[PDB]
């Protein structure tokens, strides 16, 4: 759209619905430029003692996101009211949004 | 109420029982009320059915909580359970105020 307008808004939250609960989370993030855009290739030989330790590879000029930790969804709080309350869990989906974003 | 609990207006009618008498072998008339009569007691079940409104918790508080929790250092029975006799044990009041909230 444009610059002087934003993409979206900041939803933190917890919504208990019976059976359900829904967990939001917004952060900011801040992306490096990795490698100064280049792949290279990485290595390794016996480190430590261990030629377990040896590897062959490479690094991309790109970043992910990560959120495979329980915090990154839940507070404390929520998570209590979670341990104390229910016999078990499983996730059933997932929403992802990047947006508002400057170089 | 100062000790605690509703107030009301009108509260749970009182529920009277009591052994219809029945008298003991009476041979001649008098004018004087019969006062033998033949002993006897009764046993029944009683069912209260209690139906309460709750009012659910809606919190904002980051951290957790304290809780009423079954927490004893070395138990030498369970409490809130029969003992080796077979009396109902119970160690502690429990009272009402765990959750908090912002005045």
């Amino acid at each position: 759209d444009g610059v002087g307008n934003a993409s979206g808004d900041w939803h933190c939250d917890s919504t208990w619905m019976g059976d359900r609960v829904v967990t939001k989370s917004t952060r900011t993030w801040v992306l490096p430029s990795y490698n100064n855009h280049q792949y290279r290739e990485i290595k390794s030989g016996s480190v430590d003692g261990s030629n377990a330790n040896a590897y062959f590879g490479y690094s991309t000029p790109w970043g992910y996101f990560d959120f495979n930790r329980f915090h990154s969804h839940w507070s404390p709080r929520d998570w209590q009211r979670l341990i104390n309350n229910y016999w078990g869990f499983r996730p059933r989906s997932l929403r992802v949004k990047i947006f508002n974003i400057q170089v | 109420p100062a000790m605690g609990g509703f107030g009301l207006k009108h509260p749970p009618p009182m529920m009277l029982i009591k052994n219809t008498p029945v008298p003991g072998n009476i041979t001649s008339f008098s004018d004087v009320p019969v006062s033998s009569f033949i002993t006897q007691y009764s046993t029944g079940q009683v069912t209260v059915e209690m139906e309460w409104e709750l009012k659910k918790e809606n919190s904002k508080r980051w951290n957790p909580e304290i809780q009423y929790t079954n927490n004893y250092n070395d138990p030498q029975f369970v409490d809130f359970a029969p003992d080796s006799t077979g009396e109902y044990r119970t160690t502690r009041p429990i009272g009402t105020r765990y959750l908090t909230r912002p005045l």
